């Protein structure tokens, strides 16, 4: 379950880069 | 080799082929007396 | 724990075991190493070459033709010929002035009619490349009488 | 002759470095084109001539 | 001269002050064909002084006298040099020649007028008149389509080219049937890029190569008087920038992909890069040092046929993923190599063991044992040797050196095209120079996120 | 054999086209799609 | 060692020449 | 295609084809075998050409039979042996013997068999002397071990040239781990043949015909024991 | 309006989160396609014969391996640079078998990063921008096409092609120098100074920027307003210009890095760095061995044990 | 395997062809202003 681990671990950063480019905080600064 | 009549003229002909290179300095050279105007 | 197996190989020698080695020789000159130096060193030798390529011109190649085996026909050509075009030279060089000239000139005239068939081989058309072949062997005994 | 090929092939290299300096010296000089470019074409002319000497030497060397 | 105060050019751009003026562009570009002019007399003569015919070309680190050996100049049976005479005339006509396209660059870049358009009307040019653009096009491209054809002249008159397939050996050949057929000679131009295709670096037929060049040089002239008496058509106005930082562009990226183009060809091709005068390709070296072996190893009484390698996939010989009977080892990758000594041996499938066993010519174990040595393995101080070795032999192959500058140059010059055309682009636009600092086009735009 | 296979690797078959249908298909796609930009902006 | 020494001359002169015409000239004034 | 018709394809024009992968078919000649002269006859052209590679394999149940089971050959081709120069006789009864002397007599084949199991096998017929009549000549043939002692493995133990333990775990150098560790066995192994002639072509002295063999699979140098692989497939050979 | 000008226009639109453009119509795609079979093959691909010597290198996750360990394992030997279509595989086992995989990812991996530099130059046509930052973003490309395409085509083979894995780059790495001595390129070396130089440059631009607007104003106007010029240690003017330090700041990391693409080019020709060894002789000719002789000492040993099967003959000339 | 190869060839023309068709749509003047 090692892989299964590493599978959580790689998906879970992708989607916090996700949320990072659509749920970012609105740019209202320049 | 070269023919043996421009045989005596081996050592200019070994020095004519870097020429094109110094052409650029020459441009710099020409722009430092120029001032870079 | 065994003695390493002995074997006696110096025959290999004899059979061009140095070849490779020779030819990997750069100390030696490229013609030496090419052994184009050594065969015009060896007129008998080059003589002897020129009579095996025209044996493979004449007494074969025709097979191939009759079965259209192109590909065998192609590499029948150049292989052991591949040496034919130096070799004549060399000969036709042991001339001298008209002799070497006309030699040469019956050089030039078969070498051409050799190209001629192998392109017959290359559009593979039969009938082309037996009277081209012919005409090559004419040319070849007309060069061999000369250079020999 | 040999000689003859050789010391016209020097010729033609001394003709040579002079235009090679004098030539863009003349262009630009201040009118220095307009009253040298006689001149010029002498020096052109000889190089140029030096040339075909040196070419019909090779043949007969 | 010219100062920025008057241009808003540095003399770092200085060369960007002559775009507008025709007479004093002409001179630049005339001067430059000068010293390319220069270069080729220059090293040609120097190669020649510095040649020695106890060594081969490549041995001697030429890559100038293996381009005249190849059109089948002081050249014999088997490669041998007979003379070097032609080559040294080559040297010194493109020498004295360079004088005089000097000399007139030189004018036209001092007394010669800035502009041309005023006085000379047809030498008079402005970028964006398409008409005049498409004109001097058609001229120049005249002018390659002769060249072409120049050589199309040679290989089928004025002796030949050299044939490194000549039947009965390799030597010069008068091409007299050039391929003419549009699917052979465009079939390369369809070849995938890849292996085996190899797309038109896969050319190993002369008879193509002179056809093709047929081709293309009919085509150019053709081509010229269609611009010279045709103006762009409305989509190509309405899909293309017209100026001369953007017709430059255009021709930096052509010029790098040809670039990239020649490398290869250098490194793959064996036809028109005589491996006689340039050297073993690198799958030429690999495929030879297994033949070297093979052949040794059979004398000493190895039956290269039957002998299983550590892993299994034949030590000698084995089938590559198609079929067809290769060399084993790791030189299974080169397996679609095909060269003049190699060929004879081979069949229909493969490679003959039958040719392997018995007919294997002296000569073609000798060629095979000089390219294994000189393969085209090399240090940048000249230390011949596959990598790790110890400082003994002086050599590197002229296919590296060609393969690895031509490769550098299309690359700058294909990122040069990107800096012009990306700048033409913006200039075209107005906003070259940078933003107004009042139509901020952003400021205008949606707030997006 | 033991297996079947497209048998085009190696093979300089333009545009990599084992079959008809395949140049047929690039021909086709690209005709429509001409016909569209044309349409929607003339060339000429 | 002659033909180094008189290689050695010609690299002098022809690496000169081209200063030579820029120092001619701005002595003269010229158009530089 | 025959022969002759290989004979005129160019090797460029054969090359990608994977028509080298193929055996020549006798189109020609007669389905009976009796015109086949009486006599020794080189077997030069000798080929293999396997047409299914088979694995013998329990059945799914946990004691069902082991059964041969269809595979998917992972391996591009190059698994047809061709090349192969032998000795072929035949009496004036059926009396008929085939045996293989040299030429590409090996051939790796990878093959996966059902359930993603890739079986690595060494397809030959080494040293064959089949001793049958004119059909079912069966013989019995060599099957090298599928490495060689210098091959090593990715612990870089192996015969004649390898650690012969593992320097990975140094106090689990030596141990149980003995059967791969020093092990490394290249001993060959043995696998059975039988060739049967189809059609004879007498004025072109070829033969033709059907073979079966079943040859142990790789043993990973006895870290694996071997597994039974049934080839089957055509021969087509020229009594020269 | 007709429907193309109106799509035109979508696609040319500003207004999009993501500016799509003429090139993201294909890079969208070709990078989405190797980003699924990626993820795919770097979790469930099975061993590959890389070496094409029959002997398969686990990949993937499920098959063993790990984050650090695992890596999309390279085409085989055996096809070398030859095209692999899945449609040539006569099975998709035998395409994974073969390592068809990498070869899809690479391809569809190059075009996307070319398109995503077009993209760029589009977006900054459309805002109204100078039109170089693409070629910045030139310089990693160039780096990335060396070791996914030139490299692999000059040796003659894909399997050359570095790993897409952390452990398969370092294996590329190790075996390039072993082979090519890439530390005694001095492309190599421009290339060490590039990113050496530019995080140096980096840290001091950001700090002195930092410390200024410590607080729109200027980045230095601060500083510079107070006149307490720090030329004690920056004693020059070459880049008091703002536009003059940031050229810089982009042109030493970008030329550098052009130049270590290069040289790997190069050395992709068999133009491997400076070779010293056995550069120092004594009177007699004993050799006095040098630094150089060490560092070729460590290549002799990485080079015997890079494919411990896959050589049959001495010369490595592949 | 050929309906695989037929689906790609589509697909890749389909793309291609709006990349070159766009680009033919008067894109030099999708400039901001001028
Ligand atoms: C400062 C930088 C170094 C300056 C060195 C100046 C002298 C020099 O250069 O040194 C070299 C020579 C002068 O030295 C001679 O250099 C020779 C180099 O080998 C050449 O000659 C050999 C003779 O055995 C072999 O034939 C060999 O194959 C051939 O390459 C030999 O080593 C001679 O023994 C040695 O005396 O000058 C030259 O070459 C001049 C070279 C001019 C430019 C050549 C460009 C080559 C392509 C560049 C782009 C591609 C890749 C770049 C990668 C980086
Ligand atoms: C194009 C890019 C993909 C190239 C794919 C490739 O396998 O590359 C190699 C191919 C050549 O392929 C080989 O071409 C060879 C030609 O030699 C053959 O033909 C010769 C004829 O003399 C000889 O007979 C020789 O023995 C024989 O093998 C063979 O066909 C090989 O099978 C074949 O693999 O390049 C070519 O076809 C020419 C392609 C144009 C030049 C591209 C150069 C690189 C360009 C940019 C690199 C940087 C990019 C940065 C980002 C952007
Ligand atoms: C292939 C190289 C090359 C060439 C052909 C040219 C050509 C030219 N440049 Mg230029 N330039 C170059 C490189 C080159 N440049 C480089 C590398 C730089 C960066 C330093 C510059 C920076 C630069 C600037 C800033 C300017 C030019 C300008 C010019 C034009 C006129 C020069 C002038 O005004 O005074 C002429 C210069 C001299 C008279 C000094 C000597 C030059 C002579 C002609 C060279 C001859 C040498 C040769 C040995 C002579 C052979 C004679 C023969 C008998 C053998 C001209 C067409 C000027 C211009 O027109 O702008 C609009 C200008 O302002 N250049
Ligand atoms: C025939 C091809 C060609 C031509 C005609 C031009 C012409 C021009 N370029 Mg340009 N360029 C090219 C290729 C070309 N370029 C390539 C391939 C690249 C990629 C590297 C560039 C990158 C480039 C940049 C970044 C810039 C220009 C600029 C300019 C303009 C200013 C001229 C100038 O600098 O004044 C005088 C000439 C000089 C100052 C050059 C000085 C001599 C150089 C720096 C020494 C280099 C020597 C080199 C290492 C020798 C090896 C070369 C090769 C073997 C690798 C001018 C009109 C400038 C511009 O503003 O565009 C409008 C500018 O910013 N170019
Ligand atoms: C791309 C090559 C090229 C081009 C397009 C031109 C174009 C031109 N040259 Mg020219 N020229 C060239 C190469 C070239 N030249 C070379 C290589 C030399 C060295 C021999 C000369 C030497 C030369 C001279 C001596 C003169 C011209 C002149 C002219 C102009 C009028 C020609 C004429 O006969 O009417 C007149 C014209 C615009 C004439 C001119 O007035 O220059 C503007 C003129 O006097 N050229
Ligand atoms: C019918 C008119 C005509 C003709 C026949 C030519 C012919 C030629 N021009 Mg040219 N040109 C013309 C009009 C014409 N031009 C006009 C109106 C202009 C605008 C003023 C130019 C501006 C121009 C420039 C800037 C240059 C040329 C150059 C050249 C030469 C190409 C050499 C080369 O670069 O590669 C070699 C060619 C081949 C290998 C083909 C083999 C045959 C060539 C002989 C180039 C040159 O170097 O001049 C000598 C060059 O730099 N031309
Ligand atoms: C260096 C070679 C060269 C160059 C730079 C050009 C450049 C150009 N050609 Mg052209 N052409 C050439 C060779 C060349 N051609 C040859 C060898 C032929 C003979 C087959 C033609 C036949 C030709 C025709 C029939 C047409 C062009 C057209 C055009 C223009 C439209 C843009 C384009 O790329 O074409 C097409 C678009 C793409 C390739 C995309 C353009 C400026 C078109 C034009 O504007 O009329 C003058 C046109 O219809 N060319
Ligand atoms: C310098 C820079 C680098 C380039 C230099 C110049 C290189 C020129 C190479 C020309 C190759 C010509 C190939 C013709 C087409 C072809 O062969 O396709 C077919 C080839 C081979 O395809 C295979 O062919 C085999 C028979 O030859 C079989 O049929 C196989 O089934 C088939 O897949 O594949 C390709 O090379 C096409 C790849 C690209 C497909 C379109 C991608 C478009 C991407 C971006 C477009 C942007 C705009
Ligand atoms: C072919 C021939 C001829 C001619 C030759 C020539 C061509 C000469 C000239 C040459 C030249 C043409 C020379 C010149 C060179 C250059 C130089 C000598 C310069 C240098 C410089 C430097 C070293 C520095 C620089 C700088 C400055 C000052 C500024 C800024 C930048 C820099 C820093 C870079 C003769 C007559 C012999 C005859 C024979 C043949
Ligand atoms: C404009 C200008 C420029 C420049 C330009 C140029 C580049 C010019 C050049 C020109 C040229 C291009 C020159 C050349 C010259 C050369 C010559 C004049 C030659 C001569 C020759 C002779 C004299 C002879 C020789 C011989 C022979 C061949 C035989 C053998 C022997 C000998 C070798 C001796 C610059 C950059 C500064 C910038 C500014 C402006
Ligand atoms: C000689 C010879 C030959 C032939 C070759 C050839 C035939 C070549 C040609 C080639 C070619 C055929 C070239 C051309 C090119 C062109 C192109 C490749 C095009 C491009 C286009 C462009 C660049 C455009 C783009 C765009 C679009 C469309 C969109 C919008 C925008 C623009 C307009 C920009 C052979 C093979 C036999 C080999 C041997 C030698
Ligand atoms: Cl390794
Ligand atoms: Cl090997």
């Amino acid at each position: 379950m090692e892989a299964l681990v590493y599978t959580f671990l790689l998906v879970g950063t992708l989607g916090i880069i996700f949320f990072s480019i659509f749920f970012r905080d609105p740019p209202r600064m320049i | 080799k070269l023919p043996e009549a421009y045989a005596p003229f081996a050592p200019i002909v070994d020095v004519l082929p870097v020429i094109p290179v110094f052409f650029i300095l020459l441009a710099f050279v020409w722009q430092a007396a120029v001032s870079f105007r | 724990l065994t003695p390493v197996d002995l074997f006696d190989d110096r025959s290999v020698r004899d059979r061009g075991f140095d070849l490779i080695y020779e030819a990997r020789d750069l100390d030696l000159p490229q013609n030496v190493r090419e052994g184009f130096t050594q065969a015009r060193a060896s007129l008998d030798e080059t003589k002897k070459r020129v009579k095996e390529s025209e044996a493979r011109i004449d007494a074969d190649l025709d097979v191939f033709i009759q079965k259209s085996y192109w590909t065998e026909a192609r590499e029948q050509l150049r292989r052991q010929v591949g040496t034919l075009r130096f070799d004549l030279n060399t000969l036709a060089s042991t001339k001298e002035k008209e002799a070497k000239k006309a030699a040469l000139g019956l050089r030039k005239e078969f070498i051409q009619a050799v190209e001629d068939l192998d392109f017959a081989l290359r559009e593979k058309d039969q009938a082309s490349a037996a009277k081209k072949l012919e005409i090559t062997k004419a040319k070849l005994d007309s060069v061999l009488a000369a250079v020999l | 002759m040999t000689s003859i090929l050789q010391v016209a092939l020097l010729a033609l290299i001394f003709v040579s470095f002079a235009l090679v300096v004098g030539v863009p010296v003349v262009f630009a000089t201040p009118n220095g084109w307009t009253d040298n470019k006689g001149a010029v074409f002498s020096g052109l002319s000889l190089w140029l001539l030096l040339v075909f000497v040196v070419g019909i030497l090779n043949s007969f060397v | 001269g010219r100062d920025q105060e008057t241009t808003g050019f540095a003399w770092w751009s200085g060369n960007a002050r002559l775009i507008n003026l025709s007479g004093k562009l002409l001179g630049a570009h005339v001067a430059h064909a000068g010293l390319i002019v220069f270069w080729a007399g220059a090293m040609n003569l120097f190669e020649v002084s510095h040649f020695v015919p106890e060594k081969p070309m490549y041995e001697q680190g030429l890559i100038l006298l293996p381009h005249i050996a190849t059109l089948g100049y002081g050249v014999g049976p088997g490669g041998e040099i007979i003379d070097t005479f032609p080559y040294f005339v080559s040297g010194v006509l493109h020498l004295i020649s360079s004088a005089v396209l000097g000399f007139g660059g030189v004018y036209h870049s001092l007394i010669g007028p800035e502009t041309l358009e005023e006085s000379y009307p047809f030498f008079g040019y402005v970028w964006k008149d398409k008409n005049k653009m498409t004109n001097i096009l058609g001229y120049h491209l005249i002018m390659l389509g002769l060249g072409a054809w120049l050589l199309v002249w040679k290989a089928m008159y004025f002796g030949g080219v050299y044939d490194t397939w000549a039947p009965g050996g390799g030597d010069v050949r008068v091409i007299t049937n050039p391929t003419t057929n549009a699917a052979v000679i465009f079939g390369y131009l369809v070849k995938s890029p890849f292996g085996g295709d190899g797309w038109i670096c896969s050319v190993d037929n002369m008879e193509d190569i002179i056809g093709g060049h047929i081709w293309i040089g009919t085509l150019e002239i053709l081509g010229g008087i269609w611009h010279i008496y045709t103006t762009p058509w409305p989509w190509a106005r309405r899909a293309f920038v017209w100026s001369g930082e953007a017709y430059l562009s255009y021709s930096l990226g052509a010029i790098g992909v040809m670039g990239f183009i020649a490398c290869c060809m250098s490194w793959f091709n064996n036809t028109a890069y005589p491996s006689e005068f340039y050297g073993p390709t690198g799958p030429e070296a690999s495929q030879s040092q297994a033949f070297t072996f093979l052949v040794r190893d059979q004398r000493l009484g190895a039956n290269v046929a039957s002998a299983q390698g550590p892993t299994g996939l034949g030590k000698y010989l084995m089938r590559s993923p198609t079929g067809e009977i290769i060399f084993g080892g790791e030189t299974m990758r080169f397996w679609d190599f095909r060269g003049p000594w190699l060929e004879p041996l081979r069949g229909p499938n493969g490679l003959d063991l039958n040719k392997l066993k018995n007919d294997i010519q002296p000569w073609q174990e000798r060629r095979a044992a000089e390219y294994m040595t000189h393969a085209p393995l090399g240090s940048l101080n000249s230390v011949g040797g596959v990598a790790t070795e110890i400082n003994a032999v002086n050599f590197v192959s002229p296919r590296s050196w060609l393969a690895c500058s031509h490769f550098c140059l299309g690359f700058f010059f294909f990122i040069g095209h990107l800096w012009h055309a990306g700048r033409a682009r913006a200039a075209a636009a107005g906003f070259e120079k940078g933003i107004d600092r009042f139509d901020e086009p952003v400021l205008s735009m949606r707030p997006l996120d | 054999l033991v297996d079947e296979r497209m048998n085009g690797d190696g093979t300089g078959r333009p545009f990599g086209v084992n079959d008809p249908v395949l140049g047929w298909v690039l021909l086709g796609v690209f005709g429509t799609m001409w016909a569209i930009w044309f349409i929607g902006q003339k060339d000429l | 060692n002659i033909e180094l020494a008189l290689t050695l001359v010609s690299l002098v002169l022809v690496v000169s020449a081209g200063p030579l015409v820029v120092v001619l000239l701005s002595a003269r004034g010229g158009n530089l | 295609l025959t022969f002759d018709e290989i004979q005129g394809l160019t090797y460029l024009q054969v090359k990608g084809s994977g028509i080298a992968n193929t055996c020549p078919v006798l189109e020609s000649g007669t389905t009976n075998l009796k015109e086949l002269k009486a006599g020794s006859y080189k077997l030069e052209n000798f080929c293999i050409e396997p047409t299914s590679f088979t694995v013998k394999e329990e059945s799914q149940f946990k004691g069902g039979e082991t059964e041969f089971v269809k595979t998917k050959l992972m391996t591009r081709l190059t698994y047809t042996l061709d090349a192969m120069s032998g000795s072929f006789k035949v009496g004036s009864d059926g009396s008929a013997e085939l045996k293989e002397d040299d030429g590409i007599d090996y051939a790796a084949t990878t093959v996966q068999l059902p359930g993603g199991e890739r079986v690595a096998f060494l397809f030959t017929i080494k040293q064959f002397d089949g001793k049958g009549t004119l059909d079912g000549i069966k013989g019995d043939f060599l099957v090298p071990s599928y490495r060689g002692s210098s091959f090593l493995d990715p612990k870089g133990r192996g015969g004649s040239t390898g650690y012969d333990n593992a320097v990975a775990l140094p106090a689990r150098a030596d141990a149980e781990e003995l059967l791969k560790e020093n092990v490394k066995i290249t001993k060959a192994l043995k696998g059975s043949a039988v060739f049967s002639v189809a059609k004879v072509d007498p004025v072109t002295g070829e033969i033709a015909g059907v073979f079966e063999s079943i040859q142990p699979s790789d043993t990973d140098l006895g870290a694996k024991p071997p597994k039974d692989i049934k080839v089957t497939g055509l021969w087509y050979a020229q009594l020269k | 309006s007709s429907l193309w000008a109106r799509f035109c226009e979508w696609i040319t639109s500003t207004e999009n989160r993501l500016y799509i453009g003429w090139f993201g119509v294909i890079m969208i795609p070709c990078l989405l396609t190797a980003t699924s079979v990626f993820i795919i093959a770097f979790i469930a691909a099975p061993p590959v014969d890389i070496d094409g010597i029959r002997e398969p290198v686990s990949g993937s996750l499920l098959y063993g391996n790990n984050i650090i360990t695992g890596a999309v394992i390279p085409t085989s030997n055996a096809i070398g640079l030859h095209f692999y279509p899945i449609w040539e595989a006569a099975s998709l086992d035998e395409w994974l078998y073969n390592g068809g995989p990498y070869q899809l990812i690479v391809c569809h991996f190059l075009l996307g990063v070319y398109c995503y530099m077009g993209r760029e130059w589009e977006l900054s046509f459309r805002l109204g921008m100078r039109p170089w930052i693409a070629v910045a973003y030139s310089a990693p490309v160039a780096a990335a096409s060396a070791v996914f395409l030139v490299y692999p085509i000059g040796q003659g083979s894909f399997s050359d092609g570095m790993p897409l894995g952390i452990s398969g780059t370092f294996n590329f790495m190790i075996v390039f120098q072993a082979e090519h001595n890439i530390l005694m390129h001095p492309f190599h070396m421009l290339g060490v100074a590039g990113v050496f130089g530019g995080s140096l440059f980096s840290a001091m631009h950001g700090s002195l920027v930092t410390s200024s607007l410590i607080r729109e104003e200027e980045t230095y106007n601060i500083v510079a307003a107070h006149g307490y010029f720090g030329r004690l240690i920056f004693q020059y003017a070459s880049f008091n210009n703002s536009r003059s330090l940031h050229f810089f700041l982009a042109a030493w990391p970008v030329i550098g890095i052009w130049f270590t693409a290069l040289g790997l080019s190069t050395m992709a020709f068999n133009l491997n760095g400076f070779n010293f060894n056995q550069s120092v002789v004594d009177s007699q000719g004993r050799v006095l061995n040098t630094w150089a002789d060490i560092i070729n000492r460590a290549n002799l040993g990485m080079e015997v044990m890079h494919e411990r099967n896959a050589h049959n003959f001495p010369l490595d000339l592949a | 395997m050929l309906t695989l190869k037929i689906f790609v060839y589509t697909v890749v023309t389909f793309f291609v062809c709006l990349f070159i068709f766009g680009f033919l749509s008067n894109d030099p003047a999708r400039n901001p202003g001028k």
